[PDB]
């Protein structure tokens, strides 16, 4: 019970791992911060005392208050009002547990776990302190929630006639905190079997809140327990779990460590800094580097130009993977999702149950209304993967026509008409009709009928798979090497050792980059390009002199413009290069060729 | 054949210089037993602030590439692990240089038999025979004093027979299994103890150094526990805690196990990747697999609890663990596991078994990193070497965790590849001896390290034969990936199930010399280690037939 | 400079042509100007190195793929890749500047 | 051209400075050395107290041929009256060895062995006084104005690290007001 | 004349040196004899060590110990010299402008070591050689001058004596400037009144008003 406090206080002070102790440092470190927080390493904790760990592990919930009320003690020593209790977060990475198995045994047992959150509730208050007075006796009192597992745990005492419980709330004098109410779901990969994945509500309080984006892959710890609630039986209570602490895989969060910038600067210096990424995207993949290259330019985010008037350049473009199966484009986008920090893989229809249209749904209780969400909103300001785009129902397919440009969706459903913002960069993988012969046809006569669908698209790719013997046998064997003994997989080590991207770091690299530089083209690059498309505009119409039907827009050029900052963003340079531009031309020229066919 | 101290004292007059010194320790080569003795000695000169070179020699002939390369002002010299077999007077030559010679060489080898040229003909040596096997070993006395300087036809014919008599006698010696006597650091520590220094680190280093060959028997080591055990008695930092203390925070004796990654892994896999556990329980097969689980059914252990980290095992699970072992493991012949071998305690950073401490260091050896490629790769092993030497550092423990983890990565493929081999039944029983070869596999580059298949072979030889009647036998092994059929071939010897009645030494190493003295095509003694040899698949097949017969054993 | 025996600004300041010739002219002339001060010391200085205060006094450095030995000054330390030494701060100061030295 | 720091002193520099301070030791020893400014000494008596410069004491201690005296001011039990005196004096910083920060860091490198339970001991004790001194810096640091600073007692190490802070400050303050004149 | 104080004042102004915002007179009067004194023993110790090889067909403790005090003390002076090298580069215009002016005291060999003054003009020489060939071509008539415009400005700077600096009052007591209560001195700032000062306390203030006392060596820094 009492005085176990000082033992932590000892580890708060007595502990020094050579040459420098930590948590005692962390406290003053948080002091000027006014952080009011401590992140504990539990695996570290056992290193101090073996007893108190499991001595803590026995009923960790009850010894929770034994800390922050203790941490203030020397913190108050170091403070020398008012001083709210700090928020501790202890953490451990050691044994990770499946969501598939939660045993009632685990109640009041702290468990570290990976997780994938469905969503989180809007924040709501909890009063850590309150003052209360008899509605009768005029008797003055005060209460606190010092810690809690919602119960409700406490109520108004009835001892002031006067009664019952004449004491009443005073909010002004009372002091408060917050809770997120997370809802987390297990990793989809395993082990749902044929059954649907279980979902779980995780409790985030105070600093815990706002710390995680919805839908993100996350690692979390906390305590298994059950709340009776009411809104089951006989006398059965619904499952709930405390979150402490949550140390989530980074980011999975705009801020980052400083030395990261430098190691990237090492990458920014590389002459091959772009060209190495050309290989990184397709470790298993063979060829199609142009389309492979066309990937990255979209990866860095599109041009955002907000200067007056409110007209703004969009992002990021559009791309089409259309080609005969064996294109491995769907396999490609599966790599694409893994590469994007935030992205949505959609083969639909929609994916998986997600409305391809962000749509409206009513609140079950108290009627009302709310946005039910949409994939565009889910991934907003990021990557979009699409399959069966030709198989897409054309009606919400219509909404796609809007989503790509104006990048703001609005619906009048019920009373809520509000216009949402969508900054996502979509890419269309839809398979072409009738295999090869459509290339024998017009370039159009594929998507819907009209190419107006293509009009909204920017870089559209038609895969030509030709049966060349040497070309196949190359990747043909390349395939077997992909397999056991995973000979190709071992090749990446030397590529990891010498040069080649790890691609998770690269994601951090891009996320770094995407927020970092705002490249603005050099004046001569444009004139180089202005002189360019005017030819292309004039030349393709020379193809149009035969009344040949296929296409061209001034938006076609603007899309190319976003390619200017694209690789240039990889360069990190403040302004676009003259030389840099040219590859965009010949690369888009390869895109124009698809129109040429 | 001299007391270490005065030999060490002899370097003292040869030591301090500006520019210093000059002597150079030879790090030779792969075996860690030298490594501890280097640092203790490394620390020894630190005490005296004695400057000198530190060279991690790898290639057996590499020293010739070096000794013939950089020697200038060196007035004194010390070497490790080598010369106990082949002479550097032949290897270097030497060439007596100016009595009261300009330079002297300390030669460290724990392997026997010593070379005939070692003790007698004292030149750079300072023969290292002291103090282990003197012996005598009065046989070498007739190999020279009789040999030297060597009606008259009768006395002439009488001498030659006596010559052939001694030659016939001398012919046996030096033709014999090369074997280590004892961990060199111990005698060096004896010298270290001789000067009076005893450092808990230094003893730990002996504890460390002693551990180096512990995977292979003891053999004297079994009595060398107490020699160290006496030391743990010779040193008691305090009668009682004195908790923690936050600093020292020092080692203590514990019920150690042949169980692997005890503190550092889930107890479940801890059995699973344990080699001693392997063949005794036949771990590769599914049949005996559950039987271990049956032991948890005996141990009353939750399967998930076995999946659990050793860190978080219940104190009940802790205190009762060995008692559970006391009530269970003996049934399976697992009763010889528990060892009283010493364990360092870092407290806040945790206690560790030196055996476990060793294996992490062992992981450093193969990883954590035309004909030029091998020198380039062997150099990488040397490149990777110091990072392992860095792992010797105390404050740096965090880096150790890579090897701590990477070691777990090793056996995962180790326990993996070997069992895969088990399905094919690739062993050649032959007659004279058990024989095997690896013609194929993934990541033979990782197998390029001798220790890779060495830990593997030991994991195999005890696996293939427990015994496993009858007659524990030496194993044959080879492997190849690239570099045109290099096919590293490392020697293998049978392991007794805790019952080494005889030294039994080595044979094929002499036999490998038989073929290297033979047509010796593509065979390479380039390995410092006699047990290991490079061979082309092209010429190894006949080399095999040449290996099959004549069998020396 | 850089430092022994630099022995020259050659290979140093790789920018070279990348930097304006007028400046490379100035700097190459400038470094010669400080060499005039080298005539003044006569210390010996050795201000181009000796940035860090001495300790203590010996240290262990390992070669980085650097051979060597170029060690003619004083005595030859016999440069060998993957070889850590034990040596005083003095001579180390030059080789550390020349990148031949790694660990402390 | 120093570049860095360069205006402030390096902590490595100030410790390099404090090395010059003399202290008593207990040599194992019983040419000369003449050296330069030492003036000392006759070959020193084994197991005898003698006042000598710090870094040289590190030398023989580095060979462990000497035993350094523990600072009389360094007594943790004695040091509490300072924190005692410190805890009751929100203004004054009390008394300092004035080099002591680097000392304890240096004292515990090797000479740690000479003291009675310096381990897990003063390091915490010194640490408390370190920040409580340090915290009183910032608490008084809000008063900071031109042109005068009563700095009083402080350890130069923190004085060094604080250098960039206030030196860059008042110059703004002094400039802006005087410029305002 | 005592080597300790010979060294004491060396670190004295040297500590003051890196502390100092701007340059102070070159100490040839002492530093030279040390610059010579370093030349004496260093050569001496070098040979006596050579006489040590003769005993070879014990105590190296004092041996490198001598070498120890050598390079360590040898280190500090470079910081002293190299730092002065920097300040001059910053004042070089003013240093000439202070040189060009009759009053008050020129750098000479007093304020500046002969190597320093040489480095002054030499560096300043090629520097203008560096500006002229580069930007000044292309040298507008009024812009042809490198100097006060006036404004802004330039250099002029940086005779800013106004800057505050770390100090600790210390000076030899008669048992002068001490008016009480505890100790000396004024103070009397341009914009402020007496504070004043104590040898027992560190007071940071204007580098100009304090120049007199650092000149008196009545305050540590
Ligand atoms: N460039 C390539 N790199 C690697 N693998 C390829 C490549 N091209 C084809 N393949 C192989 O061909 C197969 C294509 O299957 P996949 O389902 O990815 O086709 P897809 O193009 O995504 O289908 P769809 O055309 O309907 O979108 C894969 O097994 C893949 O390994």
């Amino acid at each position: 019970n009492t005085e176990i406090i000082k033992s932590f206080k000892n580890f708060i002070l007595e502990f020094r791992l050579d040459s420098q102790f930590i948590y005692r440092d962390q406290l003053r470190n948080n002091i000027l911060v006014k952080n009011y927080s401590l992140t504990v390493n539990m695996e570290h904790l056992i290193g101090y005392n073996e007893d108190i760990y499991k001595k803590l592990s026995d009923e960790p919930s009850d010894i929770i208050p034994l800390f922050e009320t203790a941490i203030t003690q020397v913190a108050k020593r170091i403070s020398i009002n008012s001083l709210p209790t700090f928020q501790l977060i202890l953490n451990s990475n050691a044994n990770q547990i499946p969501l598939r198995d939660l045993d009632s045994e685990h109640v009041s047992k702290i468990v570290r776990l990976s997780g994938i959150i469905i969503s989180t509730s809007v924040l709501s208050s909890r009063a850590t302190y309150l003052s209360i007075m008899c509605r009768n006796c005029r008797h003055t009192t005060s209460i606190t929630i010092n810690n809690f597992n919602t119960g409700n745990t406490v109520s108004l005492p009835r001892s002031c006639n006067c009664g019952p419980d004449p004491y009443i709330i005073i909010h002004e004098s009372s002091k408060f905190i917050d809770q997120q109410f997370l809802k987390l779901q297990e990793i989809p990969e395993l082990v749902p079997v044929g059954e649907m994945p279980r979902n779980l509500t995780m409790t985030c309080d105070r600093y815990l809140t706002n710390k995680v984006i919805p839908g993100t892959r996350v690692t979390i710890v906390g305590i298994y327990s059950i709340y009776n609630s009411k809104n089951s039986g006989v006398a059965i209570r619904t499952p709930y779990i405390k979150i402490l602490g949550i140390q989530s895989d980074v980011e999975t969060v705009t801020m980052f460590t400083e030395e990261e910038e430098e190691e990237f600067l090492q990458l920014s210096r590389n002459p091959k800094l772009y060209e190495i990424l050309t290989n990184s995207i397709a470790p298993s993949i063979f060829g199609n580097e142009d389309i492979k290259k066309a990937i990255v330019c979209l990866l860095m985010g599109g041009s955002k130009k907000i200067l007056p008037d409110g007209m703004r350049l969009r992002g990021d473009i559009n791309v089409l993977l259309l080609g005969d199966p064996g294109t491995a484009k769907s396999q490609l986008l599966k790599f694409v999702e893994k590469v994007s920090p935030i992205a949505v893989y959609t083969s639909g229809k929609g994916s998986s149950a997600a409305g391809l249209t962000a749509s409206v749904q009513r609140d079950p209780m108290t009627r009302e209304f709310y946005l039910e969400g949409g994939a565009m909103v889910l991934a907003d300001g990021g990557v979009v993967c699409i399959d069966e785009f030709d198989k897409m129902r054309d009606e919400d397919r219509v909404a796609i026509h809007e989503a790509m440009e104006q990048q703001t969706i609005s619906i009048a459903k019920a009373g809520i008409t509000t216009v949402l913002n969508s900054r996502t960069s979509v890419l269309a993988a839809a398979n072409p009709i009738y295999g090869r012969y459509d290339d024998l046809k017009s370039p159009g006569d594929n998507i819907d009928f009209q190419t107006t669908i293509l009009s909204r698209f920017d870089m559209i790719f038609i895969v030509k798979d030709d049966h060349n013997e040497e070309r196949d046998i190359s990747i043909a064997n390349h395939v077997i090497n992909i397999h056991t003994g995973n000979a190709n997989a071992m090749q990446n080590q030397q590529e990891e050792n010498g040069s080649e991207i790890s691609i998770e770091k690269m994601k951090r690299y891009i996320t770094y980059c995407r927020l970092k530089c705002a490249p603005r083209l050099s004046p001569q690059a444009a004139e180089k390009l202005s002189s360019n498309f005017v030819t292309i505009r004039k030349q393709l119409l020379i193809n149009e002199l035969e009344s040949t039907e296929r296409p061209i827009t001034i938006r076609q050029l603007e899309a190319i413009i976003r390619i200017t900052e694209s690789l240039a963003k990889l360069e990190l340079s403040p302004i676009a290069q003259e030389r840099h531009v040219d590859e965009a031309i010949r690369l888009f020229q390869a895109s124009t060729m698809d129109a040429a066919s | 054949i001299s007391q270490f101290s005065e030999a060490y004292n002899k370097i003292l007059r040869n030591s301090s210089s500006h520019s210093s010194c000059q002597l150079v320790i030879f790090v030779s080569c792969l075996n860690i037993d030298a490594l501890c003795a280097t640092k203790m000695l490394s620390l020894l000169f630190k005490k005296q602030l004695v400057q000198s070179q530190i060279v991690p020699i790898f290639g057996y002939s590499e020293l010739r590439r070096h000794y013939s390369q950089l020697d200038d002002n060196i007035n004194s010299l010390l070497l490790v692990g080598f010369g106990g077999v082949i002479d550097l007077e032949a290897f270097l030559e030497i060439d007596p240089q100016e009595q009261s010679f300009r330079r002297d060489i300390y030669v460290l080898d724990a392997h026997r038999p010593w070379n005939l040229d070692n003790i007698f003909g004292s030149q750079i040596i300072q023969c290292f025979d002291d103090g282990t096997v003197d012996d005598t070993l009065g046989e070498q006395k007739e190999a020279y004093y009789k040999l030297l300087e060597l009606n008259d036809l009768s006395k002439r014919k009488q001498r030659k027979k006596q010559i052939h008599e001694y030659e016939g006698v001398l012919e046996e010696y030096y033709s014999q299994g090369t074997t280590v006597v004892n961990s060199i650091s111990a005698q060096i520590y004896s010298l270290l103890s001789a000067i009076g220094e005893t450092n808990l680190s230094n003893l730990w280093l002996n504890i460390l150094g002693t551990t180096s060959l512990d995977i292979a028997y003891a053999q004297v080591y079994n009595r060398l526990y107490p020699l160290l055990q006496d030391e743990v008695k010779r040193l008691t930092p305090s009668s009682r805690n004195s908790v923690k203390t936050p600093d020292t925070l020092t080692l203590n004796i514990q019920p150690d196990y042949y169980l692997f990654l005890l503190r550092h892994s889930s107890l479940y896999d801890s059995f699973y990747y344990s080699n001693y556990v392997n063949a005794k329980l036949s771990l590769w097969n599914e049949n005996g697999k559950k039987r271990l689980h049956k032991m948890f059914a005996r141990m009353g252990i939750p399967l998930s609890t076995a999946q659990e980290t050793w860190l978080y095992m219940d104190h009940s699970i802790k205190r009762e663990l060995g008692i559970i072992f006391d009530k269970n493991l003996d049934r399976y012949g697992l009763q010889d596991i528990i060892r009283d071998g010493f364990v360092r305690t870092l407290g806040y950073r945790g206690s560790i078994s030196a055996s476990e401490f060793v294996e992490a260091l062992t992981a450093l050896l193969e990883v954590g990193n035309s004909a030029q490629k091998l020198t380039n790769l062997r150099k990488r092993w040397v490149s990777n070497f110091w990072l392992s030497w860095d792992a010797l550092d105390d404050r740096k423990v965090e880096l150790l965790n890579r090897g701590i983890q990477l070691a777990q990565d090793l056996q995962r493929a180790i326990f993996n590849t070997g069992v895969a081999i088990l399905e094919k039944k690739l062993i050649k029983h032959l007659r004279i001896y058990r024989l095997c070869v690896l013609q194929d596999g993934p990541d033979l580059d990782l197998y390029r390290n001798p220790l890779t298949l060495l830990r593997l072979g030991n994991w195999l030889i005890e696996c293939c034969a427990e015994s496993e009647d009858k007659q524990l036998l030496p194993m044959v092994l080879a492997s190849i990936d690239e570099n045109t059929d290099t096919y590293l071939v490392a020697g293998l010897t049978p392991r007794y199930p805790r019952g080494t009645k005889k030294p039994i030494l080595n044979n094929f190493s002499m036999a490998f010399q038989q073929i290297t003295a033979e047509t010796d095509a593509k065979v390479r003694i380039d390995n410092f280690e006699s047990s290991i040899i490079e061979i082309r698949r092209e010429d190894l097949s006949p080399f095999l037939e040449k290996l099959t017969l004549s069998g020396l054993l | 400079n850089g430092l022994d025996l630099m022995s020259s600004i050659t290979f140093s300041q790789q920018d070279t042509n990348n930097l304006s010739h007028q400046e490379q002219e100035y700097l190459k002339e400038y470094c010669d100007l400080i060499t005039d001060l080298k005539s003044g010391d006569l210390v010996d200085i050795d201000l181009s190195g000796s940035l860090v205060p001495p300790s203590d006094v010996f240290i262990d450095v390992r070669v980085l793929k650097d051979a060597g030995e170029i060690q003619t000054e004083y005595g030859v330390f016999n440069l060998i890749k993957d070889s850590q030494f034990f040596v005083r701060q003095s001579d180390v100061e030059r080789l550390i500047q020349q990148g031949y030295l790694q660990k402390i | 051209l120093p570049a860095h720091l360069q205006q402030t002193f390096s902590p490595e520099e100030i410790q390099f400075i404090v090395e010059n301070e003399p202290i008593k030791i207990f040599p194992r020893i019983t040419w000369q050395l003449i050296t330069t400014d030492d003036k000392a000494l006759n070959n020193m008596v084994a197991m005898r107290s003698t006042e000598v410069v710090l870094w040289i004491a590190l030398l023989l201690k580095q060979q462990s041929k000497c035993s350094i005296v523990a600072p009389q001011w360094l007594t943790t039990k004695e040091l509490d009256r300072k924190i005692q005196y410190e805890k009751t004096h929100p203004d004054r910083f009390s008394e300092l060895p004035w080099n002591w920060l680097v000392l304890a860091r240096i004292l515990f490198n090797k000479a740690k062995d000479d003291f009675h339970d310096p381990i897990h001991e003063l390091r915490g004790k010194i640490q408390d006084l370190r920040e409580i001194r340090q915290i009183k810096v910032l608490k008084g640091l809000k008063y900071l104005n031109e042109s005068h600073l009563q700095l009083d007692n402080l350890s130069l190490l923190e004085i060094n690290e604080l250098r960039p802070f206030i030196t860059e400050i008042m110059d703004k303050l002094r400039e802006i007001h005087t410029a305002s004149l | 004349v005592s080597p300790q104080q010979d060294f004491s004042d060396l670190m004295k102004s040297w500590k003051n040196e890196r502390c100092s915002p701007e340059l102070l007179p070159y100490p040839h009067q002492l530093m030279k004899r040390l610059l010579n004194r370093i030349s004496m023993q260093s050569q001496l110790i070098e040979n006596i060590s050579m006489g040590f090889l003769d005993m070879q067909n014990e105590s190296k403790l004092p041996l490198l110990c001598m070498e120890t005090e050598l390079e360590r003390l040898k280190f500090v002076i470079r910081s002293y010299i190299r730092c002065r090298l920097s300040k001059i580069d910053k004042f070089s215009l003013y240093l000439r402008q202070l040189n060009e002016d009759e009053n008050s005291l020129i750098s000479l060999t007093d304020l500046l070591s002969k190597d320093e003054i040489k480095y002054h003009d030499t560096h300043s020489l090629i520097w203008l050689k560096l500006v002229n060939d580069s930007i000044l071509k292309y040298m507008p008539e009024e812009l042809q001058a490198i100097n006060d415009t006036e404004g802004s400005v330039n250099m002029i700077d940086e005779p800013d004596w106004n800057k505050f600096v770390f100090i600790h009052v210390n000076g030899p007591p008669d048992g002068e400037n001490e008016f009480g209560k505890p100790c000396y001195t004024v103070t009397i700032p341009d914009l402020k009144e007496e504070v004043e000062l104590t040898i027992g306390s560190i007071y940071v203030m204007r580098y100009e008003v304090i120049r007199d006392l650092l000149r008196d060596d009545k305050v540590a820094l």
